[PDB]
């Protein structure tokens, strides 16, 4: 599968109204001045795919992800996957996952327009070979994680890829 | 036995990929993946041994930031070639690399994008130039917004960024 677009509402620096962010099936480059909000788009992806670590998304707690210019009633991200390849074990050409977090720290999830649990979301993503923290997601300043990891951690990554 | 067999097929594929890709990204250099315990791999780790200039290994700890990044990138792409992930998200992975090296990385991304989606945040023209689509981010009155950008517009934006002291990640 691949990401067709994100929809952000009340998410970090993106304001109170719904922001649509489309991607090429191939190679999309994201450019913009220092501090303009680029990495926050990556954080939207971590968030909607079930990220439980506020710190990974540079927040003290998950509610800190809610837009406050100097706030929103909650933060929400929707991610739209093209699933024509049936990578997701769902008989639909589109798989839409949505996560909303409230000021009290609780999250609601939707899968294809129906309420879902976190584990339900995680399981479908795992089946599709996608996770908030896979080797395929390289956050700012973290490319050398692959050379910093122990030889043992490095082999375990290959265990995973091999499917064993 | 059976798990060992699946592992070894995967390992040899990724190992060969890694060596080829490292040599591509660093012309004149070479690198290898090594199982700490080839007899029972599951009893040991997986090491990287690199010769950035082709003769003489350079220990990881003695590598420059650029050397570390290239080594890590060769590894990520070695996996990608064997088993393309649905998407990759790379945030300023070109820090500490000169234009020559960033171009080689960008070329590898372009080729790999036939099989996986790549989303790359970058301040580098030589990274951006052949992207299929460009998203522009800007902040006004504390709020971020995105637009779609043409290459000509994106280039002007990067020109303005490169003019300011310390634009690069890590400053
Ligand atoms: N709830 C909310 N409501 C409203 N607004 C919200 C919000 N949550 C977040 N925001 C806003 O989102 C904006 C940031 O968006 P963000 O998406 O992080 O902006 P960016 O375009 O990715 O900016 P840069 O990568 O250039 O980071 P920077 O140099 O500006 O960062 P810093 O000075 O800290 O850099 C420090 C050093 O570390 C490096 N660095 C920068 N970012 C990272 C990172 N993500 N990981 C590791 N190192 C980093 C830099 O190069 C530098 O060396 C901020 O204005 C923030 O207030
Ligand atoms: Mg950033």
């Amino acid at each position: 599968p691949y990401i067709e677009k994100l929809e952000l509402k009340g998410f970090k620096s993106y304001g109170n109204k719904k922001v649509v962010i489309p991607f090429s099936k191939g190679f999309t480059a994201i450019v913009g001045a220092n501090g303009s909000g680029k990495s926050n788009i990556g954080d939207a992806i971590l968030f909607v795919l079930g990220g439980l670590s506020a710190k990974a998304m540079r927040a003290s707690r998950i509610s800190d992800l809610i837009f406050a210019g100097s706030p929103a009633k909650y933060a929400e991200v929707a991610i739209y996957f093209n699933n024509e390849d049936r990578g997701f074990p769902i008989d639909e050409d589109e798989v839409v996952i949505r996560r909303r977090v409230y000021p009290d720290g609780r999250s609601s999830y939707w899968l294809n327009g129906r309420r879902a649990t976190r584990s339900e979301i995680l399981d479908i993503l795992t089946a599709a070979m996608i996770s908030p923290d896979g080797y395929n997601i390289v956050l700012q300043g973290d490319i050398t994680k692959f050379i910093k990891m122990s030889p043992l951690e490095r082999r375990l990554l290959i265990d995973d890829i091999s499917g064993i | 036995k059976e798990k060992k067999n699946v592992f070894m097929r995967t390992f040899e594929a990724i190992s060969r990929n890694f060596s080829e890709i490292f040599a591509k990204l660093s012309p004149g250099g070479s690198a290898r993946l090594i199982l700490e315990n080839p007899e029972d791999p599951f009893s040991g780790g997986l090491e990287i041994e690199a010769k950035p200039a082709g003769k003489d290994v350079k220990r990881i700890e003695a590598m420059s930031g650029g050397e570390k990044a290239l080594t890590a990138l060769a590894f990520v792409f070695a996996i990608q070639k064997f088993k393309p992930a649905p998407f990759y998200l790379f945030d300023e992975i070109d820090a500490h690399l000169d234009d020559a090296n960033v171009k080689r990385v960008a070329d590898l991304i372009k080729e790999s994008s036939k099989e996986s989606q790549f989303i790359v945040i970058t301040l580098r023209d030589v990274m951006m130039a052949n992207a299929d689509k460009i998203i522009g981010v800007s902040m006004r009155d504390g709020v971020s917004k995105v637009v779609s950008l043409s290459l000509e517009k994106a280039m002007k934006i990067l020109e303005e960024i490169r003019k300011k002291q310390g634009w690069e990640h890590g400053n």
